[PDB]
């Protein structure tokens, strides 16, 4: 049910979890994610009990259970490598907490079939998991993961193991089932798609520290970091640097005013001229197929195409312009995994567009859709 | 937590008391004189080498030695030789029988040797290869041949699979494909293979008991166990736990050294880390 | 295609025309001279004769008992051979502190000669000389007794076996994921009932494997009970016995006809395993 | 250069391959895509040397060569497992197959140290592959199988190790690398995403066959199955069943008239009411925000929306519509891997449309891009 957990800590003895703070309602699907070697697997196994808090109050439904042992919380957990047995047949492994749980035969043969009904897997009740497959084996985990009826379902990464044409369906399946069981269930994964597809409110953690708790609408259009704000969205938004101009602010590129008001109200907290505007690629469009009156106030430039990959309704006109933007400690940390690369900034042209490897294009790029950050601390300027 | 600590405190002392025991009494035993010779095992009276000065004066256990140590040698080079030739056999590419012969290669290493140097005493009595280092290379080859086969086929499944089609790709011979990527990858297969087929064909017992007869060719265990009336008659106790610790200190040596792989090796490649 | 079979072949050939030579020829050559008899004071005394060792040997009395005695004692040391190894298993695989030390200390008795192991418990048990002969009643001479040398000599065979047993059960021990322990730990095993419920039952080809190698072994006992009691005293085993027959009577004939009897015993041993496994 | 392959078949002691008939341009970057089990990692072996053609006149050149033996083609080829040398330092790695070749050790050392400049390594070339991560790992593959100057580089799924992050920026690196160099390429994967971004002219097989061999623009734009229209397009493209109105055609929700020259294409290759009409999800959107002049005439249906994963500029809004439309083969060994569902459909909505899950919202869905095919044959009807 409902799983507070407020100032929890722990300490490699080095934090690897600092001050954790939230109140995980009933019924939601939590998504703890981040880049790999984060505090989201230590958090998940906290909170599973298979690990010790160092500081202390973990409530799973009204009562103080960072003692209790991990049998004695009922919280049920599937792991990302399959943790099941190979020497039982899927009904002794869908039964085993049952059987560990002193359940009568009767009742455990009717739970059973009851959650292999809920799933797709009613025939293959008597075949050893090494005679199956891939999702065959991810179902028969979740089965057994269902069948307690938990106070928590809480799950690390179980779709690491299926290969990309897959995975999708198993997060829609997984997205569907948790909606008709109504189990509280959090939720480690590394990648973002996971976190925004199937997400009631996603958790982005690096280094220990939660950076953003918030939907993932208002973490997407609302990001309080560089790291909340490159971190999420597939083809990662464009850092570029910048110093202001008296009028707004100037980017290697071009020249934008984006509002008197906006700013002064920016320049309330004056900052030491190191800021990295940040533009989402969704939001650069090619000027030949913008329309009138919008192609006058769209900060028109030209650049070479490195590569243009046209893979179905969007094409991602890659380019490059010359200068710096790596100029923050959130950026590193965040490019430690992708950009590799000084300045590579893509682009998504609608596929109108008539453009190949090498041609020319001119970029016209909305004036209003433009957020800017701090490079010394990092935290976003226009909305947090 | 202080529960656990004197729990794992208190269990492996428990096992290292447990297996150095044995040996620190035969090295207790050893190093006393003949005096004394009474109870205590934290050596009563003061060490003084009255036994090995004896045991080694003469033809009696030097030659024991220098037999055994040359026999293992011997046996160990072909029995890895010949291993590593069936291991790479068994562990890449035969497919038609290699399930039969890992059934030979236990039923040989469950061999009672009793049920086999019956008629061997006799046939080797007529063909004159009674006892010679050839008369004894032969059965400890052959009893030595499944640990090799077992401790070589590990380190052969360990090794990847497309380092041949990687080799053939740029431009090798399988010959020069094999010597350049294979041969470094697959040499400490061989020196641990050594290492264990020599700690095994150098503790036969049975064997060099039945065959050898006179000083030529005499392993050092038949010659510890004929201690009791040779010459060496000072107490035959400070002259046998002499022996047993001149013989048993090359398998602490080796242990000591080598242990990190003797346990990968022996564990079919199952606890390397 | 041909080539591969024909250097799997070449390889395999040294190894098998080894085996086969030597474990067989010499096994042929034992039937042949038990259907015999011999002497080794007369060879020339020759002549055949039937099947008159194998009832001699089977209706003499005294091989029976040395079988009853090398039954008795591979039962009682198997049985705390996989005990103790186990336990030692569990110690090498889960330990906090330095399981180097650990490890070395259980391979020191691996490879130790087993003339130096039966040497040092002779000369333990040995009134007056030792320690645990001295931990007793006086004048106990615990090693000119019938039962009380078995005792020790299943002590000393526990001692020196037990190194083995303990590494077949971690090679299979180490294989068990730590995720299937953390799932059986969720859901409400405790610290036994995830042994003999995940973890003794996975590793089951491991412990058949090992046991039989550990009763095929300990059924063939030689170097404990030659130099720790020499075979008197009624507590000879079956390789004893027919060691002592062939070397002290110089009986060509019996001695084959225990040879291919021990042999038909080992055999029959391993397929009822094989078929109860 | 030139790879001509002409009727190059292959037979197991079954048939993998068959039929197969190209001419790779003398620098080109062909991608062999198809379903896990399907003849393209062997055509890739047929054409590296480690399996014998059947058939025959596969020509590296302009002689045939279907009987030399790899190390004289002039080939090379980088593995999915990164075959590299565990005992060896990566200079050793890089300058294995130089020295193989009997190069004077004078110019070994600089083609290595020249390579590893051109690739991000040229620090690393005093370790082992053992202490190498993933990314430094693949690149040293890629530096032993580019220092040679081979005459057709083909590589072996090699971006199948490394994380979904990673993966991408090694796309870009392959793309941008294949330039500088420009050697003659083919590539064999599994994802189609692979195969539209890094691919000049893609080839997609099914079971053997090949169903088409065209540019990642003919291959979306004019697909000519239910198989290479079915398979590339991460949102797959839905597949209705309709019947033929004769007027028109009329799906499980609406009817529409496709066009008068279009329905007589249609009657041209008259079929037994059997045909299964196709359309991409990039296709439908909100009837709300469909601005007038275009919901008059763009089959405005409503439905129930099942689950909407809003994960940046585009929601896809999935529904189903209830009867059947899988009646098919080429479309069920289609959904063999992907799809997993009979009738689960996709649609992608604009970002701006206020859509929760479990709501009601009219799809509306342009009928000028439909694709409708037929049911047992296969082939497509609208442009082959």
């Amino acid at each position: 049910a409902e799983i507070v957990l407020d100032r929890v800590t722990k300490s490699y003895p080095r934090a690897a979890v600092k001050e954790f703070s939230m109140t995980i309602a009933d019924g939601e699907f939590i998504i703890l994610v981040g880049p790999s070697g984060c505090g989201k697997s230590t958090t998940l196994n906290m909170i599973a009990g298979l690990e010790e808090i160092t500081s202390g109050e973990l409530r799973i439904g009204g009562e103080r259970v960072n003692e209790k042992a991990p049998k004695d919380r009922d919280i049920a957990m599937v792991f990302q490598s399959y943790a099941l047995y190979p020497h039982m047949t899927v009904r002794q492994n869908i039964a085993f907490p049952l059987t560990l749980a002193k359940v009568p035969k009767a009742e455990i043969a009717a739970k059973v079939e009851e959650t292999a009904k809920i799933l797709d897997l009613s025939e293959l009740l008597d075949r050893k998991p090494g005679q199956l497959s891939g999702g065959q084996r991810q179902r028969v985990a979740m089965g057994r993961a269902i069948v307690r009826s938990p106070k928590a379902f809480l799950m690390d990464e179980p779709l690491s193991n299926l290969d990309a044409k897959l995975r999708v369906q198993m997060r829609a399946e997984i997205s569907r089932l948790q909606d008709r069981l109504g189990t509280t269930t959090v939720y480690v994964t590394h990648d973002q798609t996971e976190a925004m597809t199937l997400g009631d409110r996603v958790v982005v953690m690096l280094a220990g520290e939660v950076q953003q708790i918030g939907t993932p609408d208002e973490l997407y259009s609302s990001p309080a970091n560089l790291f909340v704000a490159g971190f999420i969205g597939s083809p990662a938004m464009n850092f570029f640097p910048a110093t202001r101009t008296d009028v707004g602010v100037r980017l290697p590129f071009g020249e934008v005013t984006l509002t008197p008001h906006m700013l002064d109200l920016l320049d309330k907290q004056a900052r030491p001229e190191n800021i990295i505007v940040g533009i989402r690629p969704e939001h650069i469009e090619d000027s030949a197929l913008l329309d009138g009156y919008a192609r006058i106030r769209a900060l028109t430039f030209s650049v070479r195409a490195d590569i243009v990959e046209s893979l179905g309704a969007d094409k991602y006109v890659h380019f490059t312009t010359e200068g710096a933007g790596a100029e923050s400690a959130q950026l590193a940390e965040l490019a430690a995994d992708s950009g590799a690369g000084t300045n590579q900034f893509i682009a998504r042209v609608s596929a109108d567009s008539r453009v190949r490897t090498g041609e020319q294009i001119e970029l016209a790029i909305d004036t209003t859709k433009l957020s800017i950050f701090d490079a010394a601390t990092g935290l976003n300027l226009t909305r947090d | 937590d202080a529960r656990r600590a004197t729990w794992w405190s208190v269990v492996n002392i428990l096992v290292i008391v447990y297996a150095l025991i044995p040996v620190l009494w035969i090295l207790s035993l050893s190093l006393k004189p003949t005096s004394s010779v009474k109870d205590g095992k934290l050596i009563p009276t003061e060490i003084t080498f009255a036994n090995y000065k004896a045991i080694f004066s003469g033809d009696a256990f030097t030659s024991a030695l220098f037999n055994s140590i040359g026999i293992g040698l011997i046996t160990t080079i072909i029995a890895v030789v010949i291993g590593g030739m069936a291991a790479y056999a068994v562990a890449r590419l035969q497919f038609p029988g290699k399930q039969l012969l890992i059934g030979v290669a236990l039923l040989i290493a469950m061999f009672p040797h009793i049920s086999l140097v019956t008629p061997i005493f006799n046939m080797w009595r007529g063909i004159g290869l009674f006892d010679t280092w050839p008369g004894l290379i032969i059965p400890y080859i052959t009893f030595a041949l499944p640990l090799a086969i077992y401790t070589l086929s590990a380190f052969f499944r360990e090794i990847p699979w497309d380092l041949e089609k990687a080799a053939k790709m740029d431009g090798a011979t399988p010959a020069q494909a094999f010597r350049k990527v294979i041969a470094p990858l697959a040499a400490p297969g061989i020196v641990t293979a050594a290492i264990l087929v020599f700690i095994f064909a150098w503790n036969d017992l049975l064997l060099a008991l039945s065959l050898t007869a006179t000083q030529r060719a005499i392993t050092a265990p038949v010659a510890i166990a004929n201690f009791t009336g040779s010459s060496q008659f000072e107490e035959p106790t400070g002259s046998i736990a002499a022996g047993a610790m001149v013989i048993t200190i090359p398998i602490i040596i080796f242990v000591l050294i080598f242990q990190r792989r003797i346990v990968a090796g022996l564990t079919s490649g199952a606890v390397k880390g | 295609k041909k080539s591969e079979r024909r250097l799997a072949f070449w390889l395999i050939a040294p190894a098998v025309l080894l085996m086969l030579a030597v474990t067989a020829y010499p096994i042929g050559y034992a039937v042949w001279l038990s259907l015999q008899r011999y002497n080794l004071a007369e060879p020339h005394d020759t002549e055949f004769i039937g099947l008159a060792n194998y009832v001699t040997v089977l209706t003499d009395g005294y091989w029976w008992t040395a079988f009853a005695v090398t039954l008795g004692i591979t039962v009682v040391s198997v049985a705390i051979e996989f005990a103790l190894g186990l336990a030692l298993a569990l110690v090498m695989h889960r330990t906090i502190f330095g399981k180097g030390a650990v490890r070395t200390a259980i391979l020191i008795p691996y490879g130790i000669v087993t003339v130096a192991a039966s040497y040092s418990w002779y000369y333990a048990w040995t009134p007056g000389t030792g320690y645990l002969a001295n931990l007793l009643p006086e004048g106990s001479a615990p090693l000119t007794d019938q039962l009380p040398s078995l005792a020790i000599v299943v002590l000393a065979e526990v001692w020196k076996t037990t190194p083995f047993m303990a590494l077949l059960l971690l090679a299979g021990l180490a294989l068990v994921p730590q995720d299937l322990l953390n799932a059986a730990q969720v859901d409400g095993a405790g610290p036994w009932k995830r042994l003999t419920k995940v973890i003794l039952p996975m590793i089951k080809p491991a412990i058949l494997v090992a046991l039989l190698f550990r009763t095929l072994d300990a059924f063939r006992i030689f170097d404990n009970i030659y130099i720790l009691t020499g075979g008197s005293n009624d507590t000879g085993s079956v390789s004893i016995l027919g060691y002592d027959n062939l070397f002290k009577a110089f009986n060509v004939g019996l001695g084959s006809a225990i040879s291919v009897l021990i042999f038909l015993s080992v055999a029959i041993i391993a397929f009822i395993y094989i078929k109860i496994f």
